[PDB]
């Protein structure tokens, strides 16, 4: 296969210097399965119990008794298939092109195969880690003409029926406030049995200065982020609470269990970049290649993710 | 007129098939002309017998190069078509 | 069955395509197995 | 459409078109009920050449 | 070829599942015979002797003799090239619709590439036989719209210079009076020297059914379909009679003898459906392929086809 | 390679039957270098010297001396690439036209590939010819409709500050007009210290019949043609002068040296037409293929070509 197409060769030499995800940050390596699909969904059945009425109470003769009823939930989750089309170089052209210590036309921005296919595909993760975080795909950085996409898709920031906490403007820079908000947040939490996990925390660079700020007279050897952690120890029972800083986020704090029953990252086992076969030739020198990737697959159970907004001005 | 709908590039006589590029392609070449009174940068149409007549023009035909004559009336000038006007 | 070995020789695109898989995957697991979190 | 006569060059050609059916069959379950005698009673309903009131 | 190009390799694997078309059924074996064209025309020559006077004793000694001269006829035949796309799904793309039930895409309409051409094959053959009875091309069920062919390109129905007869609308259910119409056609049948051979005639299932009915004062022990056979018999010096039903054929009769010397099928070797090299692919899913089929090549002699229309309106 | 690809192999089976170009002729084996190259610009650089004032005596005490000056001219060639289309039949599809003499369908015009490219390269190779011998590129007798060229693209009858001569519309029959414009042009040539060298006369066939007519009371034994090669080996140093006959001039006479030091063709290597690797195809018999060839490369020294115009409006 490699000696009848060069492409196919040149993608197996560059793919491995390609850095991976920075997504792979964000989950623990059970929480992460991968499916065999590419395009479609998939779907799972849960079954739930509820009390109808009080219990009734069994003196002498009775024929009317309480109810327990029974109900339920089906889940689906959509998986989305993508492409580019990205320009480069003829393979039998580019000695017409290297120069002294560079291979391309700069005055027409063109490039070989293997670094075009390497930029192309560090985009495309860009890409797809903005979507796993923020629930979306646009490329404004107003967040404005996004792409519609299939429901039942969704982000860990756009995630429905979770708890949400927006600190004012008058307080926007007050982590007395911003830490009272997220305490109302922790409480209105609902881990239940699977409390006893690691807990991650994701926050903006704005919001981390002001945490590694020490705790407030202030207190020595104490600091905001300290505060954090014990206070979410105190609900993951005494469970490692890993903080991580992401450009993404913009005033956003965002805290979740490690635990593959609450959430799970069920992705497509060709989410990441795929080349395609399809590659435009014509007489010039400029051919046309494709880039494939699929989008979709994450699952969680409803009010386990604490979003907290900093309203800025 | 206003009922063209392409133009012949090709002829098969033996099956009686004529290959033509329909008004939404623009086509350059060579084709029939009304008479020897079309020169450059000229707007042409097409009369009613399908020959490109020196000019109310639907179709954006400009020609190219002066009428060219071979036959007692075979007229040949090379002709950009373009789409339809407005 | 992965890009990382160098005896694999691929018959076709498909086989090209699910040898990528498995490199990811492997990355995946081997980033995982050297990940080192801070715990403070 | 009618066949695409291939003489010199051409692009456009006739098509053959496909189509999918779904046939699907239902069933019903349907239950009627009788009366009878219990199997203790028969014996104070016996006849001549019946059982039965 | 077949470790290179899957389309051939599927092509011959499933070549077999197709049906032999059903005009083969309607010539002698004899009477069919393969040529070597796609497209353009083919001419034949027959030669025929004739006596220019009357034959001269050999007594004693003689220089001038009776003569015999020499003629001969020339017949083109034209053949035309047809071809059909069809739409199918790619063979690395299979695999992402294989599901349990069934292989495809039930709601874009979408088959694998093997199963399209099956039934494409199916069709065009079905073409093809509507072809080589009735002598036009159409796919309305009206016959209209039809595709305008080539001259010297004639089916069974539409041979110049046969014998035709219209059974009167009025007259469209009574069978004595087709019997008359037949029997007038068959008297104006020409077949000279060749009359001792096999007949052939093709009904329609309305006609078929009309001939089962008895003889008709009503009688027993003998059918319109015996009486025909006995009409035939009378002019073919009592030779065989075979009868056949097409649906193809609507209220006509179709009466010609199985001799290869009067008339013969030269089809080109190309004629039934055969799958096309040029394979269109794209970045998506869906490929097309194209089938091509070769029309023409029946010779008739004149007046040696007798057609029968009952008009109906 | 040829095992796989049927163009190439016919290619390189039928590149030997394509005639040497005629430019060959016009120049000496050492004026003629290749270059590697198809679309760019060679550049080199010349040093010159000149006097700045009169020289300065030295007597008693001076300090202000003139000076010399120099001066440096950078010269760049440019390079274009340019491609012709053209149709012929499919390999596949020879078969079905290879008739017993010709193959291909006259009607249509159509050809083998083999044929189809010896004619388009004999074709372009006259075109490339003609743009050598004359520095402009048309298909048209008027010369109108000229392809626009970039700087520094020239030919050696176009080839800007050179001795230029023109022969007025009376003396359009008057030889010794013409020879008294020719001697003008020659005294006006300037040499230098290359002088000892081979010269080169291109004459239309109008002027060659010219020449061969009797000096002129009309001589005996002498001829134009002789008193002009003994004028130009006046020039020089006695060095051998050939004469010859281009129907592609008109009207136009142009003298030249063959010393690589002044005039020298420095070609692409690709400059001759070359086949490329893109072949449309489709689903009829025809395909189409391309040819490449690269145009520019001529330098020469200023003054020292003489070209002679005979206005003959």
């Amino acid at each position: 296969l490699f000696d009848e197409n060069y492409y196919a060769k040149a993608v197996a030499n560059i793919i491995g210097e390609v850095k991976d995800p920075i997504m792979y940050k964000w989950f623990s390596p059970d929480q992460i399965e991968d499916v065999d699909l590419q395009m479609g969904y998939q779907k799972t059945v849960k079954w739930d119990a509820f009390l109808n009425a009080n219990p009734t109470t069994i003196a002498n003769e009775v024929n009317t008794i309480s109810t327990i009823g029974f109900s339920s939930e089906v889940v689906r989750l959509n998986y989305l298939k993508l492409q580019y089309k990205f320009r480069h170089l003829k393979q039998t052209s580019e000695k017409f092109y290297t120069s002294d210590s560079y291979i391309g036309d700069i005055n027409n921005n063109l490039l070989p195969f293997a670094q075009a296919y390497k930029l192309a595909s560090s985009e495309i993760i860009k890409l797809i880690n903005h979507f796993v975080l923020t629930g979306t795909v646009s490329i404004q950085k107003d967040g404005k003409n996004q792409k519609r996409l299939l429901p039942n898709m969704y982000g860990l920031l756009n995630m429905p029926e979770q708890i949400k906490e927006e600190v004012a403007s008058g307080d926007k820079d007050k982590m007395d406030k911003i830490f009272e908000k997220i305490e109302a947040g922790l409480s209105k939490l609902e881990l239940g049995d699977e409390f006893s996990t690691p807990m991650m925390v994701i926050v903006d660079p704005a919001t981390s200065l002001k945490l590694v700020k020490p705790y407030a007279a202030a207190s020595s050897c104490e600091k905001w982020e300290d505060v954090l952690i014990q206070t979410i120890k105190a609900i993951n029972n005494r469970e490692d609470v890993y903080i991580e800083t992401s450009n993404l986020l913009k005033h956003k704090i965002l805290i979740y269990p490690l635990n593959s029953e609450l959430i799970k990252f069920k992705p497509s086992k060709y989410m990441l970049p795929t080349p395609n076969e399809q590659v435009d030739k014509d007489s010039t020198d400029v051919a046309h290649s494709y880039i494939d990737f699929v989008l979709g697959g994450l699952l969680a159970t409803r009010k386990t993710i604490l979003q907290v907004n900093i309203k800025q001005s | 007129g206003e009922d063209l709908y392409g133009i012949c590039i090709d002829i098969d006589e033996f099956s009686k098939t004529a290959t033509i590029v329909p008004i939404t392609n623009n086509f350059e070449g060579y084709l029939v002309a009304k008479d020897s009174t079309v020169k450059v940068k000229d707007k042409l149409i097409f009369n009613k017998d399908g020959a490109l007549e020196k000019v109310k023009a639907t179709i954006n035909a400009t020609a190219l190069t002066d009428a060219k004559q071979i036959s007692n009336e075979v007229y040949l000038v090379k002709v950009a078509v373009f789409g339809n006007k407005a | 069955a992965s890009l990382l070995d160098s005896n694999f020789v691929p018959i076709n695109f498909t086989e090209f395509v699910q040898a990528i898989s498995n490199t990811y995957k492997q990355r995946r697991i081997q980033f995982y197995e050297n990940l080192k979190r801070h715990k403070r």
